[PDB]
């Protein structure tokens, strides 16, 4: 049937099955589908024929989640919290079904659905409550060893009427994703600055408070010698050293709760039914940025030097505290001490709220102008919350919560925070009814969504704690003064006391920098309208279409931000040939667009007053033929795909030619650039093995090919097809008992290298110039890891689970790891450095128990 | 070696002779001789002197303009002073005077009614039309009727008045006399004074020479080229063009231009010139103004490395070209055109060019041989920008040119919104060697940087400028090193470098540069005239080589200006003066786009933001310090400090220009000679 092909569905028994827990588990058997590592252990969405992140759109109940959103980078050479960037985590214990769509797909998914869509809908009473029970509970508890991750869900429904209810507790904890023992073991070597006596005949000094009794003439009898730094040869294990040469993953502590409450009603008739929603699920993703050195070298005190100079003090301490004595420049005019290692922390905190309201009328048997209807309303709102924290007030460590503060000389502290959040007001209308001995069935499909947009930046201050200090001439005695230089018998004449503190607010308002604090708020209101129809004509062949209409307009306060109103056309059509040798000649078309997202729309600022440009939708058209033979076997698909992109928005010029020259014209922007199409394969089937057990098998191969940049841009970077997942095998092999009471499954998955023509490319000048550029540093090798699991069953109580992955301990650096080090990739890993920490878990295991009461 | 004038009427044909009667006074053999030459137009003059027969002719600034140009390329030698010495009236200045709080400024003129001193004139049509040239509506030709359909009415005399009654709304007729009420300096102001216009186009003086009163004058403003107004007694910061009133010119390379000051000079002497008897050059018994103004006072030599143009100044030549070649684009986006740097060798140029291309045209590039000629380039309009350490901010401000963005080095997350002090310039000595102070300094050996260069020279005999008027500090102290000096000096009597490389700035002088400076302090000298961060610099093992390896910043402290003594460290409470970080310069005119552009290349291209192993970094270049420094974090916006003055700080300001009217720059001759 033509709706829907190209489709891969999976159910919750499905993912409890596979023993799902992580976002990277669900599609870890489907090649051409990829979760995008978001760089500091969360994820921005999925990557789809070529395209991802804000490109491949992503649902729940009909309701979009939140974008990608990418502040644009801060100048200053410091380190700065920047925007999450991420897109939120779905919690699977409280999905019935996902949909996953490949190729464009707007008509059914709206703007976002460029390369495909991702569709998850939220469970039911029904889905916790047996055949013949009024009501029931459900409790899944597992361990993953590979990140530490220990999961535990229950779920309560039950049933007196009429009235139905869904209660679902979820509680995650894990840690980083561990990877293969060998890759990042041993030992590594750094530099630290240690006090030493200086050796200079000049570096004598006394201090005013040491000098209990008397005066200069009599105290400076008993100077102090200076002091100064050389560093020292230090080894640490490779999971506690800091710098940029590292071996291992940021340590990351992650935490998620979910709660997820729907209550209902079902009327008489029983055709009418109300029923509300309520979800709220948080997640916390807490790290250490270790590729930051903790201690300070002389190499850095030296640089500090050339350009600022020596500074007031330095050498120079209070009682024996030699430790010092020394202290360098920081940043934002803070003095900091050696004594102290500094830490860099990113605590994001990810909140999803959703409220909602639904009728649904049902009608078999079918005697009414509709047989389903459904009106619904959603709140939903979604925060990404990013904090991030430098301190430097610690010997490491290291300490997130220490602060400068008097008895702490030459300390420092960092914060910044940024918040991004997107909300909607939707409202939907979906009715369907068929017709007819040709039966056609028809569906509409309306909506009405009042969004918005709000990025926020706050939190962002330092503090530092300079000692107080200062060198003087001695009192006369007796004569005329003498500044001192130093010697033996002419010490300095110093006074050392207890740091103040100081503290500076980083914010800027209206200078269109990172800096600028001004609330960047976008809002709107949005209308689409759906009329899709399927037909079996006759048991030859189905034919299915779809029209659909999309209103989109946008306000801002900031006259910058590129904002207007979009009107876009989509339609699919499909066709399934059955001239039934059991086999199916399957083609379908469908179109796809993306509007500009919020990020885009704020645009590319430099500090100076920006217009705001136009810009267009990024649109794509997606034909697939496909084969699939059926029958005792089982089935064999095969499907061939051509999925053209145009109107790719990059940061470029407006190009234009006067004179016979072209040339560049208005301010850097986000502009509707390029246009790009790509080909592949798919091939999918499971054998039953009769034969007189079952098999799985996956193919995919994706290949780009033209690539035309438009002639009335410039400074266009081509397009670095990074995203791609490399070409991968999957194959399959388990028993189920017929019984239902044990089974066993094994796989094996061969994934190809990266290949180098899909990270290469140049930028487009004027006006036959350009320039070669990469993507990444390194390409990825081809791998192979088998993965055997197995379960037993309790007659419909207990139920236990246990799979190795990895068996074999492959060593292997995944591709969408290394991704992280690309030129583009949402908060970009620099600069690697080493390798070895994008290195794959080798063998893990985990551990599911299912209870049904 | 004989030097032939030229005069256009048959009455200064007699006013030119002598020659040889009351001018024959001490005639050596071949040198002070003056011989007249007939022509009809003042461009047969200068076509004379295309040849031959013809060596000196003064004119105008429009004809000053008409001789610089090809084939016949002449050059500014020789200028009409007016008033006192200390005041000399060489340049006037065209302005526009408005009513006080009239609410409009220059960008705001179309629609309103103007006063000018009559059609053609210099200050009161010429230049503010020129100016005003590409505002004007299409069709720009006739120029009558494009500006009469620009204002709301005119008083321009000498107009025709049928053919564009427009131009003489505010005074019908266009009397070319004193008849008319409204005619000429005077007439023109008085057209505002009744409130018959809105602006006029006068002098500078005008308004001083009708209005004898402080309060009666402070009803009255100036409109600016950069949208503000200024009281008139600024017209100094607040005019429309300054222009050159009588300005004798030769033909440029290829003819006598020292013989000829040399004549006009001691024509001045025996006031046979003009101030005694016989025969007063300047007036004439048969005409006004025949062969130089009457109100002359004298003559004074244009400076060496003043071409015309810059004699002229970009206002004037901007305006005066648009009024002849009439180029204006047809389609006036209002937006930035293409900022145009200026490379000063060729790995500058090649970085440049590089920048170019990865800027996508929003930069081109410009070459020249010195720092100087780029800064004259920026000037005249051949170039629009470039960055300049401290000291060569100075003297491109006394040339009209402001810096737009400091470059910064502190890494700070609001680097780009907070422009750096700078450094400090200070004096380094050993401890050992006792006894030195600033007071006690006379007689010692010296260790300078290069020449000319800031902290090396230009404060520290700034300073000591105060103390014995003159430039002669080779007798000040013994002796020392600072390269670029004369070879029989006292202050090459200890440099290094063999041959012909001893004491000369650069790098083959092993004592030239700050580092080199150090140097000659710890192996000969005993004082060192040096950055405050150049002895940290090159002590610890920062300079690994030899002769600073076992160096320590500890063994040496600072000589300041009340005779005391400090340690290194301690620079802030122990300098000569603060000095800025490297600013970019440009004209006023381009300000705001070099401004906004050059903040975008930093977004671009900047030191981080960008893998620079992969693509184009601004900051980073192939040798050291291209185009900016290496160092450099990002370029900083500058509010107060928007002036060469504000910029330098009056630390700096008080130490140099004393040394300044002392100095050997070529260029900070030629721009004091127009401001002052
Ligand atoms: C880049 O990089 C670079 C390099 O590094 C850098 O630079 C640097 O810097 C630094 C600083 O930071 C420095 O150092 C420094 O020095 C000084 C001195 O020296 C100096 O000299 C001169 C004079 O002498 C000067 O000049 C100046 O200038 C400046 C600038 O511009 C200015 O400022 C400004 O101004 C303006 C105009 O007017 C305005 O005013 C504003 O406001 C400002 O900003 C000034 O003014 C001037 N002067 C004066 C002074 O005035 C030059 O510049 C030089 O610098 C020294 O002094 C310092 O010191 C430091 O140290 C010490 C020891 O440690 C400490 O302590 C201090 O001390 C004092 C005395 O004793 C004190 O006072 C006191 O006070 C009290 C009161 O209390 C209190 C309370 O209680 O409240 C506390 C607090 O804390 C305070 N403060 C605050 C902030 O808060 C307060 C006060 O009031 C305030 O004012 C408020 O606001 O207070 C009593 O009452 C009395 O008064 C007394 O006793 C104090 O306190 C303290 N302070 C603190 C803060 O604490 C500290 O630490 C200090 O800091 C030093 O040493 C150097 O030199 C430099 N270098 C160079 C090359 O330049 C930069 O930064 C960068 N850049 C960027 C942009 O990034
Ligand atoms: C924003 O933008 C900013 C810019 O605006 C950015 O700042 C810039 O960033 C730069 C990089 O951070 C920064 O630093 C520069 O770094 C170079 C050094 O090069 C880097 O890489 C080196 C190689 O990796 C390395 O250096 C050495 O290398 C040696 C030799 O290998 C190392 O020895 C190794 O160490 C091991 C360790 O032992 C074992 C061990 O642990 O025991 C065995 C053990 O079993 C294993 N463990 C395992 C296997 O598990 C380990 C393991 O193998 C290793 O860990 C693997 O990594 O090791 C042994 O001891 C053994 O010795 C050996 O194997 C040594 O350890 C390395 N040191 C360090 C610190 O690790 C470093 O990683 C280094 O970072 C500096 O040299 C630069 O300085 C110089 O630059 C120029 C160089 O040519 C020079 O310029 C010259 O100047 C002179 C004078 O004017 C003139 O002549 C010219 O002008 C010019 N000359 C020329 C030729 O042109 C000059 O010398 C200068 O000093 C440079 O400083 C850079 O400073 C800044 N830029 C600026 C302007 O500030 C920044 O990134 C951004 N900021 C933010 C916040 O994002
Ligand atoms: C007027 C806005 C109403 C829309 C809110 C609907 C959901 C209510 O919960 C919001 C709080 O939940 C946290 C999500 O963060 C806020 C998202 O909305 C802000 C973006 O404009
Ligand atoms: C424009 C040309 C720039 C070249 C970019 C790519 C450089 C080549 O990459 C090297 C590929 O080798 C990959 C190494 O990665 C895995 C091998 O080691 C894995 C450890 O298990």
């Amino acid at each position: 049937e033509v709706t829907g092909l190209g489709k891969l569905v999976k159910s919750s028994d499905t993912l409890s099955k596979e023993q799902v827990l992580n976002i990277r588990d669900l599609t870890r058997y489907d090649p051409g589908i990829a979760v995008v590592e978001q760089g500091r252990g969360a994820s921005s969405g999925y990557s789809i024929r070529g395209m991802d992140k804000n490109r491949v759109s992503l649902t729940v109940d009909g309701v979009s989640q939140i974008q990608s959103y990418t502040a644009q980078a801060a100048l200053g050479g410091t380190r700065t919290a920047g925007s999450s960037g991420a897109i939120n985590e779905i919690e699977y214990e409280n999905v019935k079904a996902v949909e996953i769509s490949k190729g464009s797909n707007s008509v059914e998914q709206g703007s976002g659905a460029l390369a495909g869509s991702v569709a998850f809908q939220t469970k039911t009473a029904d889905d916790v409550i047996g055949e013949g029970r009024q009501w029931g509970i459900q409790s899944k508890t597992a361990y993953s060893g590979k990140n530490r991750g220990l999961t535990q869900s229950i779920a309560l429904a039950g049933r007196i009427g009429g009235a139905e209810a869904l209660l679902i507790h979820t509680g995650r904890r894990a840690g980083e994703i561990r990877a293969h023992e060998d890759a990042g073991r041993g030992v590594q070597s750094f530099n630290r600055l240690v006090p030493v006596e200086d050796s200079s005949n000049y570096a004598y000094f006394i201090v005013k408070e040491e000098c209990k009794n008397g005066s200069y003439e009599t105290c400076k009898a008993n100077p102090k010698k200076d002091v100064v730094g050389k560093d020292e040869r230090q080894t640490v294990s490779t999971r506690d050293y800091t710098g940029p040469n590292r071996f291992l993953a940021d340590p990351l502590s992650y935490e998620s709760r979910s709660w997820l409450f729907r209550p209902g009603f079902r009327f008489e008739n029983k055709r009418h039914y109300i029923g509300g929603i309520l979800e709220h699920t948080q997640q916390t993703f807490d790290t250490r940025d270790m590729t930051v050195p903790a201690f300070l070298t002389k190499a850095v005190f030296d640089a500090n030097k050339k350009q600022a100079g020596s500074l007031p003090g330095n050498g120079k301490y209070a009682g024996n505290h030699k430790y010092g004595g020394l202290f360098t420049n920081g940043e934002n005019g803070a003095l900091v001490g050696a004594e102290y290692g500094t830490g860099v922390f990113y605590d994001e905190t990810h909140t999803k709220s959703r409220y909602g309201l639904e009728y649904v009328y049902t009608n078999a048997d079918k005697d009414t102008w509709a047989d389903y209807a459904r009106l619904s309303y959603d709140r939903q709102g979604v925060g990404l919350d990013n904090h991030f924290q430098q301190t430097h007030c610690s010997a490491d460590g290291s300490d997130k919560y220490c602060r400068p503060s008097a008895d702490k000389p030459f300390s420092y502290y960092k914060s910044d925070r940024v918040i991004y959040g997107e909300s909607h007001r939707l409202l939907q209308a979906a009715f369907k009814k068929s017709f007819d001995k040709i039966r056609h069935n028809l569906s509409v499909n309306l909506g009405f969504d009042r969004f918005g947009s709000n990025l926020r930046h706050q939190d962002y201050y330092y503090q530092h704690a300079n000692r107080a200090y200062s060198s003087n001439t001695p009192p006369q005695n007796n004569g005329k003064k003498i500044s001192p230089n130093g010697s033996e018998t002419s010490p300095y004449w110093v006074t050392i006391g207890r740091g103040n503190v100081v503290t500076g607010q980083i914010c800027r308002l209206g200078n269109n920098t990172y800096t600028d604090c001004t609330p960047r708020s976008i809002n709107g209101k949005s209308y689409y309208a759906a009329v899709r129809d399927n037909v079996r004509l006759g048991r030859w062949a189905d034919v299915g279409a779809g029209l659909r209409y999309d209103y989109r307009s946008t306000h801002s306060d900031d006259g910058s931000v590129s904002t207007g109103t979009h009107r876009t056309l989509s339609w699919n059509a499909g066709i399934v040939l059955k001239p039934t040798d059991w086999l199916d000649l399957t083609y379908r078309t469908s179109t796809g667009f993306r509007l500009p997202s919020f990020a885009e729309m704020y645009g590319w600022r430099a500090g100076v007053q920006s217009k705001a440009v136009k810009i267009d939708p990024e649109k794509s058209f997606n034909k697939e033929a496909g084969i699939v033979f059926k029958g005792d076997f089982g089935n064999l698909e095969a499907s061939w795909f051509n999925n053209a992109y145009r109107d790719l928005i990059v940061r470029g010029y407006e190009a234009q030619i006067k004179d016979g020259k072209e040339e560049a014209k208005g301010d850097p922007a986000y502009l509707n650039a390029q246009s790009a199409r790509i080909t592949g394969i798919n091939i999918l089937g499971k054998i039953d093995w009769n034969g007189v057990w079952y098999s799985t098998f996956a193919y995919n191969r994706v290949r780009v090919r033209d690539i035309k940049k438009r002639a009335d841009r410039t400074d266009i970077q081509s397009h670095l097809f990074d995203a791609i997942q490399p070409s991968r095998y999957v194959v399959g092999l388990g028993y189920d008992q017929p019984e239902g009471k044990w089974g066993v499954n094994g796989m094996l998955t061969y994934s190809k290298a990266k290949e180098i023509t899909e990270l290469l490319g140049s930028r487009a000048l004027l006006n036959g110039n350009s320039r070669n550029t990469k993507a990444t540093a390194r390409r990825t090798r081809p791998w192979y890891i088998v993965d055997v699991s197995g379960y037993y069953t309790v007659k419909k109580h207990f139920t236990l689970r246990a799979g190795v992955y990895n068996l074999l301990n492959y060593r292997y650096v995944t591709w969408e790891n290394v991704r992280q080090t690309a030129g583009g990739a949402v908060n970009q890993h620099k600069n690697v450095g080493v390798y070895n920490r994008y290195a794959a878990p080798g063998r893990n295991y985990t551990f599911s128990l299912e209870y049904k009461f | 070696k004989t030097v032939r004038w030229c005069a256009v009427s048959e009455h200064e044909a007699t006013k030119c002779q002598s020659f040889r009667d009351h001018m024959k006074s001490v005639i050596p053999s071949d040198g002070p001789s003056v011989a007249c030459v007939k022509k009809a137009s003042y461009l047969d003059c200068i076509r004379a002197i295309a040849a031959n027969e013809a060596d000196a002719v003064t004119l105008d600034a429009g004809l000053v303009y008409d001789a610089y140009l090809a084939p016949n390329n002449l050059k500014p030698v020789v200028a009409e002073f007016y008033g006192s010495k200390e005041d000399p009236q060489t340049f006037y200045y065209a302005v526009a005077v408005v009513k006080k709080d009239s609410g409009f400024q220059m960008n705001q003129l179309r629609g309103k009614k103007s006063c000018h001193t009559g059609l053609g004139r210099s200050a009161g049509w010429n230049i503010p039309i020129g100016l005003l040239y590409c505002d004007l509506p299409e069709p720009r030709k006739p120029l009558e009727k494009a500006v009469a359909n620009f204002f709301s009415g005119s008083c321009a005399p000498c107009a025709d008045g049928t053919d564009f009654p427009q131009l003489c709304q505010l005074c019908p007729g266009c009397g070319c006399s004193t008849l008319n009420q409204y005619f000429g300096y005077s007439g023109a102001f008085k057209c505002l004074k009744d409130g018959a216009g809105d602006v006029a186009f006068v002098k500078h003086s005008t308004i001083f020479e009708n209005l004898a009163n402080k309060a009666d004058r402070d009803q009255y403003e100036l409109l600016c080229l950069d949208n503000t107004r200024k009281p008139v007694d600024e017209y100094k910061d607040c005019h429309l063009a300054q222009v050159p009133s009588h300005t004798v010119v030769a033909r440029s390379m290829g003819g006598k231009e020292d013989l000829i000051w040399e004549l006009l000079n001691q024509a001045q002497e025996h006031f046979g010139k003009d101030k005694s008897k016989e025969f007063q050059l300047f007036s004439s018994p048969h005409g006004k103004d025949l062969l130089f103004k009457d109100s002359a006072h004298g003559f004074l030599k244009v400076p060496p490395r003043m071409d015309a143009k810059m004699y002229l100044g970009y206002e004037y030549v901007t305006a005066i070209r648009n009024l002849r070649e009439g180029t204006c684009p047809e389609a006036p986006t209002d937006e930035c055109k293409p900022v145009k740097w200026c490379a000063l060798s060729h790995h500058e140029r090649l970085k440049c060019d590089e920048w170019s291309v990865n800027s996508v045209g929003k930069i081109e590039c410009v070459s020249a041989e010195t720092t100087e000629d780029c800064i004259a380039k920026i000037m005249n309009g051949e170039a629009d920008a470039m960055s300049l350490d401290g000291g060569f901010v100075y003297i491109a401000g006394k040339c009209g040119l402001v810096p737009v963005l400091a470059e910064n080095y502190n890494k700070s997350d609001n680097c780009e919104d907070t422009p750096e002090a700078g450094y400090f310039a200070v004096a380094v000595v050993k401890k050992s060697a006792s006894d030195l102070t600033w007071d006690n300094l006379k007689g010692k050996k010296s260790c300078h940087t290069a020449v000319g260069r800031t902290a090396g020279w230009n404060i520290p005999m700034g300073l000591l400028y105060n103390k014995i008027n003159h430039c002669r500090f080779d007798e000040f102290f013994s002796e020392g090193c600072a390269p670029g000096s004369k070879k029989d000096s006292s202050l090459c009597k200890l440099c290094m470098g063999s041959g012909l490389n001893l004491c000369e700035p650069n790098n083959k002088e092993g004592y030239y540069g700050y580092t080199g400076a150090f140097r000659c302090l710890v192996e000969k000298g005993d004082v060192a005239f040096v950055k405050h961060q150049t002895v940290p610099q090159n002590t610890g093992g920062k300079n690994p080589d030899p002769w600073a390896k076992n160096l320590n910043e500890k063994d040496y402290e600072l000589l300041c200006l009340d005779g005391t003594r400090k340690p290194v460290e301690e620079y802030a409470n122990c300098h000569l003066a603060r000095a800025p970080n490297h600013a970019v310069v440009t004209r006023k005119d381009k300000e705001a786009c070099v401004h906004k552009i050059l903040r975008q290349q930093q977004h671009l291209f900047g030191s981080n933001v960008t893998d620079c192993s992969g693509n184009f970094c601004l900051f980073r270049s192939e040798t050291k310090d291209l185009l900016f420094r290496d160092d450099t974090v990002c370029l900083a916006k500058l509010h107060d400090r928007n002036t060469y003055e504000k910029y330098l700080g009056e630390e700096y300001v008080k130490a140099v220009g004393n040394l300044r009217k002392c100095s050997t720059s070529s260029l900070l001759e030629a721009c004091t000679f127009r401001r002052p």
